[PDB]
């Protein structure tokens, strides 16, 4: 059902330049933003906060920056021991099951490729990342106080947050934004072929339904898009379909979408 | 180090003389660095809103492009991008029948 991700983005430039900005997402919905010009965590919600009040809402940003302080520094220093431009990823939170259940995860990339993830109580080196790596790990692993506290956060802190998240925001996460859709069509580098484009915009939550049809019958050659973002957190999709010229007569496109109320959107070329 | 692509669409059902927001969507680059300008007839759009840069599942980094526009029968739109990947500037025009 839900998952919930702080993403962590660490440049570093050279010995002294480097920045890490944060986004915070509640499935596809923005929670938080924390720029490197930044002191404090901003909220890009009403209930950015969830259930938390202000006295730990203020403890858990204090050990988020602290974190990112030391971050910023243990990196460097372990540059120095070693290449730069350095980027640096990380992907921390929860995903949320019905039952209230859950699983937590901690995963981190250099270079754009996965290597470091926190797994029960250590931190390790996923298969094949640089040996280098295995040292630094090792030594970090030898700090309890880190490690207890990454426990406490992925295993307490994270569930315990989302919970107030999903609380607090529920007109937002439940609400329903309906498609609105359109037909155009295009030339195709085949002679005597075009292609035809049923666009689906401005509809939420996510999953949506959109064929082209020939009366009862589906035409298989439909061919979606992907799910692109428009800005007011809803989703755009396009479908397109190849056909011959003179062959374009009834067919139709329809959409299926949860806030339509079952009647579907039905257009005609 | 990933090339950028780039999708330009617009919000709503494009007529002309009905204001409407265009966007340009810029998905699977790396590093995150990048240069995003929304063009009208070539001149730069001034007052383009972007989106918190983010990434995906699979590590590459995102971004939204956005800006206010009124879409007639002879302008032109594009999305214009400059990444350390790419030798040369990339850029995908808006055709609103695509
Ligand atoms: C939006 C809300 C959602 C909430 C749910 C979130 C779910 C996700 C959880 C994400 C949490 C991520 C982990 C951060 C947790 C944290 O608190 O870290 C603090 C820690 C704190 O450490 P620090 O240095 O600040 O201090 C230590 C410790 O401090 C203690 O006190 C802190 C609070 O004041 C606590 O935060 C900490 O837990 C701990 O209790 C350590 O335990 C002490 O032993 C140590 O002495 C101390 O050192 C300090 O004092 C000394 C001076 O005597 C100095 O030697 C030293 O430099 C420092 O000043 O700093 C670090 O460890 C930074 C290093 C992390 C790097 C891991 C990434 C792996 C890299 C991947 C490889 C990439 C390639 C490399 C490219 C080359
Ligand atoms: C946050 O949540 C995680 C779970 O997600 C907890 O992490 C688990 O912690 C326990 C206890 O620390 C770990 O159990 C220990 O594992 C050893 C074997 O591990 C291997 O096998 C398991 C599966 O078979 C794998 O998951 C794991 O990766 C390894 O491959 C056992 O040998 C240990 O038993 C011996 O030592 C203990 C001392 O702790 C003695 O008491 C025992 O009698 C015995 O001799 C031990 O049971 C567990 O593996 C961790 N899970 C994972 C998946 O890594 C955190 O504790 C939790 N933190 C907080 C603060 O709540
Ligand atoms: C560090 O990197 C930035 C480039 O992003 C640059 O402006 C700065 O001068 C660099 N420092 C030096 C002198 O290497
Ligand atoms: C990011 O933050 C650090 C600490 O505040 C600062 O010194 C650094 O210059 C910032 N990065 C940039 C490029 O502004």
């Amino acid at each position: 059902n839900y998952t919930f991700r702080c993403l962590q983005m660490s440049s570093f430039a050279n010995r002294s330049w480097s920045r890490t900005d944060s986004v915070v997402w509640l499935g596809d919905l923005q929670t938080h933003r924390w720029s490197n010009d930044s002191a404090t965590i901003s909220f890009t919600k009403p209930w950015s906060q969830g259930k938390l009040s202000n006295q730990q809402w203020e403890k858990l940003q204090h050990m988020f920056q602290v974190y990112r302080v030391s971050f910023t520094r243990d990196i460097q220093e372990l540059v120095k021991m070693m290449d730069y431009p350095i980027e640096i990823q990380l992907s921390a939170g929860c995903e949320m099951y019905p039952g209230n259940a859950s699983e937590s995860f901690l995963h981190v990339a250099f270079q754009g490729k996965y290597v470091v993830r926190f797994w029960g109580t250590s931190w390790q080196t996923v298969p094949g990342a640089p040996s280098w790596l295995d040292l630094p790990i090792k030594v970090l692993n030898a700090d309890q106080g880190t490690s207890a506290t990454v426990q406490m956060l992925l295993n307490d802190t994270c569930p315990l947050f989302v919970r107030g998240l999903l609380e607090a925001g529920k007109s937002d996460l439940e609400k329903q934004e309906k498609p609105v859709a359109w037909l155009s069509s295009v030339p195709s580098s085949a002679h005597g072929h075009r292609q035809l484009v049923c666009h689906v915009s401005g509809f939420y939550p996510k999953p949506v339904w959109v064929m082209w049809m020939r009366g009862d019958q589906e035409q298989q050659g439909t061919h979606r898009g992907d799910f692109l973002p428009n800005a007011d957190e809803t989703w755009y999709l396009q479908a397109t379909l190849d056909v011959e010229a003179g062959e374009e007569a009834g067919l139709a496109c329809r959409v299926k979408h949860s806030s339509l109320g079952g009647q579907d959107i039905i257009l005609y070329w | 180090q990933k090339t950028p692509q780039i999708q330009v669409y617009s919000r709503h059902p494009p007529e002309n003389g009905k204001p409407n927001i265009l966007n340009c969507y810029v998905t699977q680059f790396h590093p995150p660095h990048i240069e995003i300008q929304m063009l009208k007839n070539g001149k730069k759009i001034p007052k383009v809103e972007m989106s918190d840069m983010s990434f995906s599942k699979d590590w590459s980094f995102y971004i939204l492009a956005h800006t206010e526009f009124t879409p007639t029968e002879t302008d032109t739109y594009a999305c214009r991008v400059k990444h350390a990947s790419m030798a040369e500037p990339k850029t995908v025009y808006w055709d609103r029948d695509m």
